[PDB]
């Protein structure tokens, strides 16, 4: 609402870089936590059987 | 592929406006150049 | 105006509680420089400060 | 309301210099496109120069460039002319003419010459 498209492109690109890096960090954290949950699920299924 | 040669006369102080990302009476109402422009802008003094 | 201040002792007028029509100031032909930072000069009339 | 009046008629022998005033009463002076024109007896009008007092710059015709000096005195709200090297053909009635201004005032947006002088 405040910047015309030629500059808006630089400020938005800066926002894209920060938000994309934060989302990639989130997904990586979910993949590692999920892997530990997967190991726990294998232990729980083995104990169930 | 092809080259376009656009030509016009402008005011000396206004030579700086014939560029990507510029504002002013000429850049806004007469000749707008795109921000992803590929090319060269050529100007010379033609007072004589 | 007719009595601009010196740059070492520049004047400041505070403008408030009013409607700011910037199309008259922006669309004026009388100014040689109109360079905006933080806002674009052609979207100024849609903003509130 | 607004009107422009100048001094009377002068007679000068050839080769001298003539100075013609132009007083302005009413309105907002120094925004007007003050112009100087002349017409030879039995001939059409001929331009010689013009001046905008706020810009402090004077324009002259090629026929009269280097021979006509025009200045505008903002303090008295008056416009002055100095013409030198008068010749036989140069005798004529002299008119001081103005134009209303509107717009940015740096770029030409002006009305017609609604008001004229009484002659010189």
């Amino acid at each position: 609402s405040r910047l015309d498209p030629p500059e808006a492109e630089v400020q938005i690109d800066r926002l894209i870089t920060g938000r994309l890096q934060s989302l990639q960090t989130y997904v990586t954290q979910q993949l590692i936590r999920a892997a530990e949950i997967r190991a726990s699920a294998n232990l729980a299924a083995t104990k169930m059987s | 592929t092809n080259v376009y040669a656009d030509s016009f006369v402008i005011r000396g102080d206004e030579v700086r406006q014939i560029a990507p990302g510029q504002t002013g009476k000429i850049a806004d109402y007469n000749y707008k150049l795109p921000d992803d422009f590929t090319g060269c802008v050529i100007a010379w003094n033609s007072n004589n | 105006a007719t009595r601009f201040a010196s740059v070492y002792a520049w004047n400041r007028k505070r403008i408030s509680n009013c409607v700011a029509d910037y199309s008259v100031l922006y669309n004026s032909a009388s100014f040689s420089t109109f360079k905006c930072y933080g806002v674009s000069p052609t979207k100024l009339n849609d903003l509130c400060f | 309301q607004v009107q422009l009046v100048q001094s009377g008629a002068e007679v000068k022998k050839p080769g001298s210099s003539v100075k013609v005033s132009c007083k302005a009463s009413g309105g907002t002076f120094s925004s007007y496109a003050i112009s100087w024109v002349r017409q030879a007896p039995g001939q059409g009008l001929e331009w010689m120069g013009g001046i905008i007092p706020i810009f402090g710059t004077a324009n002259y015709a090629q026929k009269f460039q280097g021979r006509v000096t025009i200045t505008a005195d903002e303090s008295t709200s008056t416009a002055y002319m100095e013409l030198s090297s008068l010749r036989s053909e140069d005798t004529a009635v002299y008119y001081c003419a103005r134009r209303e201004a509107y717009g940015p005032r740096d770029y030409y947006y002006y009305y017609g010459m609604d008001v004229w002088g009484q002659g010189t």
